């Protein structure tokens, strides 16, 4: 079923009892934390002796 | 506790589980900051029971 992911993210957190409202407010904020996470992991899978 | 769909020209609220289309009224909504912080805002009317009710 086709789902835009905004609304995707935003019925997910209905589900730890975060309303819409929020990720509809901090969209912008969510965005830039998961696009720095996931340039962070690289950082930190990069040396990682274990 | 649903999604905003629209078959065209009138939009509505459905479960998303299955298609049951409702009409948008002050019940099955509820309002939460202003019309210029979200992205994707679409202008519409909300029809409350009240003030048709009360018309007596
Ligand atoms: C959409 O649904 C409304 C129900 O009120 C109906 O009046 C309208 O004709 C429908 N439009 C289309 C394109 O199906
Ligand atoms: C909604 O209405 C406001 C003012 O009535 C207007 O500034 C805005 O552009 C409208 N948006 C759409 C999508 O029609």
């Amino acid at each position: 079923l086709q789902i835009p992911f905004p609304m995707q993210m935003a019925y997910r957190f209905n589900g730890i009892g975060v309303t819409q409202n929020v990720l509809y407010e901090n969209q912008k904020l969510i965005a830039n934390q998961f696009n720095s996470a996931i340039g962070k992991i690289q950082d930190s899978l990069s040396s990682t002796p274990s | 506790e649903g999604v905003f769909v629209s078959n065209g020209t009138h939009w509505f609220v459905t479960q998303r589980n299955f298609y049951e289309p409702q009409i948008i009224t002050t019940d099955n909504t509820f309002v939460s900051g202003n019309c210029d912080v979200v992205i994707g805002i679409v202008n519409n009317t909300v029809y409350d029971p009240l003030q048709p009710e009360l018309d007596s």
